């Protein structure tokens, strides 16, 4: 019970996990999901904001998608986005079928980079195995409201 | 070919009672 | 039992529809396609074929489930190292259903234009064989440096050109690579590594070895040595063209080329003209050692010899758990009994018709502790009624895995006199700070002794290999294990050197266990000192896994130890 | 079952014990469908059949048990699930075999060195009080002999004539099992009933290899039997000329 090594970083093995697959080409559709409260349970949850297909569309507080529109940015974003992404884990051909499976994995990571402390793993992991519910569910769930993740 | 396992002799070759049973303890007395 | 389809449920929307392949088809990559009268032809998709070890009418057939997960689905293999009598287990990925084993495997056959024939698995494995031991020869490049991965990286390497190549001190990875690439395939394969194996004779059964009087090596060794080791890959199969009786394992044997698959029944037989290859693996696992001394006014003088065993411990991954297996009565009839009699009788009389008071005997430890101690015994005896003036030359020597010599370590010369008929032990002690240089990395030791006596012109010698033992890294892990929990290994390492451990790394992998590797910095362990260190990893893949762990100093390198794990999936709830 | 469990037919096997075939059908013979699946190293079908209720026990004609089964084939993973399941290992058939000397009749190293560590009697006797060292030097298996040795086996075990396991190897012409047993401390007079030595029995057997070894490790060709008769007396009875010619170029 005595010793927890420090991470090295070492790049002289990272070549033996490159593949020689080339990925097909596919278009993408991306889902922006907030960390959001509902009236009905008081209970945490990951809620649909915002959806790319063709366009950005936003989910209103109707449960009605709004108006497709192009994807402007603020100028804090890419600002904030580069600061994080300099730092950022990232797991790449991460073999995981499973959310839980790639949440742990992406949450020993973050340990190992030092990103998080190991006290901030089990309130992590709670959160992001958290119910992932759509826009369909934000009527009959009373509604829903931001909400912040705190350590208790 | 391909059918001789359907038959009884043939099978009770292949389930080899002989593999079960303790053949003998050989000593081959060097005296005679 | 051929090319078939039927529908098994339909709505008015759908066909549910089975499709069969025929047990002896072509494998790679296929297109289905589905004509409609009145209609142009329309592509369903792609799917990839393989060989069927679970099909009884395969050829590949294994009658085993448990032999069929070992030999096919196990990815996580077992390569035995070091020497007969200190034999080291390293953890091996095959790696076989990585993503792009399957095409990389299927884009090197291709290289062999005759596609009809895909569908015979000895074939394709004589194929694949030929080519990858070409690859071998054009990659594996002159003498970390030492630091594997499983045969996945190596067969990036040596297909693309990119990535860490191969060096000639672990060029013994062409087992692994072609037992990666046959269980990818769907052909059972093993690693199978024989400790010392006659190597270069072209099936001559006579190997002739050459010391000073020092009893140290001076050349870099002849073509025909006794390598330390030697691995090679069996694949299980029927043989349809060879006379009945010869299913089931048979040795890759590549040929400096071509390649040959021979069954391991011939060698054990000695039925040389099977198959080309015969007769060099039969001597690679039959050959007798010839000592001659090499004096300095140039006399090449024939030696009394102790008798060097070939073939000796044949050793492959036990089925169904990490514990070794002994396969050399499949290879040899026991030494001295009456069927080894006969098969060496009858080689002999193929290939003729084709074509002393002093006695030493030499003491050693299997192996030597890293910077560690030994003790060594010779025994001399005197048969003749004068008493005798001895000179006794003690060597030793580092050798490589293949037989070549690396450096000239030690040398001690006893001036003594024995009685008449009268026994005499004299006990030497072998340290490493005796030496007049570091060992190479994953050189083994050569410790020869030498007995020679006034003017007598014979000489008594002996000779043992010797492995270098490194301090053990213990695993603790739980033997079983919830996925989806968070699952704590802890290891342990004495340092039993002389000198303090720096630079130190610790490494762990695993496949379903860790997402690549993970490198740490741990303090510097002084000596007899040890270092305990922990490590927190959920398992997120059910089954049996294993934790591979590394560990690098300034004192060794690529000191590696695993540790099997089930993991369960977790319990049913609402 | 028995077929099924013959060729480890898993499908079929489970139907029939799902429409009331019975697991433990114990014929004449007295092999079972577990004794079978053990002889054939079927690891699914002994684990299928021990969860249906299979006996661990169950001895056939020749009293031989499932362990004895697997340990003859060397069978490690099989012999391992009957171990845990609560196999004897100390069972023996009608000769006094235990499963760790069929495992050593067979140069089954891992099977012996998994009886071994499931605390399986290192000098067990037959009825002709053959310990698996005996056995070993029977057979020619030196790496059997090795495990044996270092685990501890007696190097001079006698068997009902008093044989040792020298005398075995010596005359089989085993010379490995020699040069194993004598630097493992095994007497090199040691004599049977009749008085015979290793080196008597070597030269009555002819084997020149055995016979030079045992002179040049200093072995006195001058011992007697029962009757006085010495190892030269053996080689001319048998006429190993070359035998009695180093016997004769030596002290005898």
């Amino acid at each position: 019970q005595m010793e927890e090594p420090a991470a090295h970083d070492t790049e002289a093995t990272a070549t033996d996990y490159h593949t020689t697959s080339h990925p097909g080409t596919h278009k993408v559709y991306v889902e922006l999901q907030e960390l959001v409260m509902d009236e009905k349970n008081q209970e945490l949850r990951w809620m649909e904001a915002a959806r790319w297909v063709q366009l950005e569309e936003n989910l209103g507080e109707n449960g009605a998608w709004g108006r497709p529109h192009l994807s402007h940015l603020t100028f804090w974003s890419l600002l904030e986005l580069r600061r994080v992404f300099t730092k950022g884990t990232v797991l790449l051909d991460l073999q995981e079928t499973s959310l839980a499976g790639v949440a742990n994995q992406l949450l020993d990571r973050f340990i190992f980079e030092d990103q998080i402390r190991p006290q901030d793993r089990e309130e992590l992991l709670r959160a992001l195995l958290l119910k992932h519910s759509h826009a369909g569910e934000l009527e009959a769930l009373g509604g829903v409201k931001p909400a912040v993740l705190t350590r208790s | 070919e391909e059918l001789q396992d359907d038959y009884e002799d043939m099978m009770e070759e292949n389930l080899e009672q002989e593999e079960y049973e303790d053949p003998d303890i050989p000593e081959s007395q060097m005296e005679e | 039992k051929w090319w078939s389809a039927v529908v098994e449920e339909r709505d008015a929307q759908s066909w549910t529809i089975s499709v069969t392949t025929p047990a002896d088809a072509v494998i790679g990559h296929y297109s289905l396609l589905l004509q409609v009268s009145g209609r142009k032809q329309l592509l369903l998709g792609q799917f990839t074929l393989l060989f069927n070890p679970w099909n009884r009418e395969d050829a590949v057939f294994l009658k085993n489930e448990a032999q069929r997960m070992e030999y096919l689905l196990n990815q996580n293999g077992l390569i035995y190292l070091g020497t007969a009598d200190c034999i080291q287990a390293e953890s091996w990925d095959f790696g076989q259903f990585e993503g792009d084993v399957i095409d990389l495997s299927l884009r090197l056959l291709s290289k062999d234009k005759q596609v009809e024939k895909w569908s015979q698995p000895v074939h394709v494995a004589r194929v694949l064989g030929a080519l990858l031991h070409f690859l071998k020869e054009q990659r594996v490049l002159p003498t970390l440096l030492n630091k594997r991965r499983g045969s996945v990286p190596i067969l990036r390497q040596w297909l693309t050109g990119r990535g860490r190549p191969v060096y000639d001190g672990q060029a013994w990875v062409l087992a692994a690579v072609a037992c990666t690439v046959l269980r990818c395939l769907g052909i059972p394969a093993r690693v199978v590594t024989t400790f010392a194996s006659a190597q270069g004779t072209g099936g001559r059964l006579l190997i002739d070895e050459y010391y000073n009087e020092e009893g140290l090596q001076n050349g870099e060794g002849q073509r025909g040595r006794i390598w330390i080791f030697q691995t090679s890959t069996e694949c299980w199969m029927t043989r349809p063209a060879l006379p009945q009786g010869y299913d089931g394992w048979q040795i890759l044997h590549p040929s400096a080329g071509s390649c040959d698959l021979v069954p391991v029944r011939a060698v054990k037989e000695g039925t040389l003209g099977l198959t080309p290859a015969v007769s060099d693996l039969f001597a690679a696992i039959n050959a007798s050692c010839v000592v001659w001394k090499c004096c300095e006014d140039g006399t090449l003088e024939l030696t009394d010899s102790n008798t060097k065993y070939v073939g000796n411990n044949i050793s492959t991954k036990g089925v169904g758990s990490d514990r070794c297996e002994d396969i050399t009565q499949n290879y040899k009839y026991p030494e001295g009994s009456l069927q080894e009699k006969e098969v060496l009788e009858r080689v002999e009389k193929e290939k003729m018709e084709r074509e002393s008071p002093l006695y030493l005997l030499l003491k050693a430890p299997s192996s030597l502790p890293l910077r560690g101690d030994a003790q060594i015994s010779v025994t001399l005896v005197n048969h003749s009624e004068q008493e005798k003036a001895v000179q006794l030359a003690i060597g030793v020597q580092a050798v490589h895995y293949n037989g070549v010599l690396a450096a000239k370590l030690w040398r001690k010369k006893l001036h003594l006199t024995l009685s008449a008929n009268l026994e005499k032990i004299i006990t030497i002690g072998l340290f490493f700070s005796n030496f007049e240089r570091n060992p190479p990395e994953n050189t083994f030791l050569r410790l020869t002794a030498m007995a020679t006596h006034s003017e007598s012109n014979l000489s008594c010698f002996a000779q043992e290999d010797i492995a270098i033992c490194r301090p053990h890294l213990a695993i603790k892990m739980p033997e079983k294990a919830e996925q989806y929990q968070p699952l704590t290994a802890s290891v342990s390492l004495q340092n039993s050197l002389d000198a303090p451990m720096e630079d130190c790394v610790i490494s762990i992998l695993g496949r379903g266990l860790i997402h690549r590797e993970r490198s740490y910095r741990f303090r510097s362990v002084w000596p007899e000192n040890t270092m305990c260190a922990k490590f927190q990893f959920t398992p997120t893949h059910v089954g049996l896994q294993r934790l591979t762990v590394e560990v690098d100093c300034n004192m060794f390198q690529n000191l590696t130890n695993y540790k099997s794990v089930t993991v369960v999936a977790p319990e049913l709830s609402a | 079952l028995h077929i099924a469990a013959h060729y480890e037919n898993l499908n079929v096997a489970q139907l029939l014990l799902n429409r009331g075939a019975s697991v433990n059908f114990t014929p004449q013979n007295g092999i079972t469908p577990l004794h079978i699946a053990s002889r054939r190293g079927n690891v699914i079908m002994v684990r299928l059949l021990l969860d249906r209720g299979a006996q661990i026990e169950t001895k056939t004609k020749d009293e031989l048990t499932p362990l004895h089964c697997a340990a003859r084939n060397g069978h490690v993973r099989i012999s391992e699930i009957l171990l845990d399941h609560g196999a004897p290992i100390q069972a023996k058939t009608k000769n006094g075999l235990s499963p760790i000397h069929m495992a050593a009749q067979g140069d089954h190293l891992d099977c012996v060195r998994l009886l071994l560590q499931y605390d399986a009697e290192i000098d067990d006797i037959t009825l002709d009080h053959l310990t698996p060292l005996h056995v070993a030097a029977h057979c020619g298996h030196h790496r059997v002999a090795k495990v044996l040795l270092d685990k501890g086996a007696k190097p001079n075990s006698r068997a009902l004539n008093g044989f040792t396991p020298l005398h075995i190897a010596c005359k089989k012409n085993h010379v490995r099992v020699m040069e194993l047993l004598l630097k493992t401390g095994a007497s090199i007079d040691a004599v049977t009933e009749s008085g015979l030595t290793p080196l008597h029995v070597a030269s009555f057997m002819g084997h020149l290899p055995i016979v030079k070894n045992l002179l040049q490790r200093g072995a006195s060709p001058n011992v007697s039997n029962v009757k006085v008769e010495t190892p030269l007396h053996m080689a001319a009875r048998a006429g190993h000329t070359e035998v009695a010619k180093y016997l004769l170029q030596n002290k005898a």
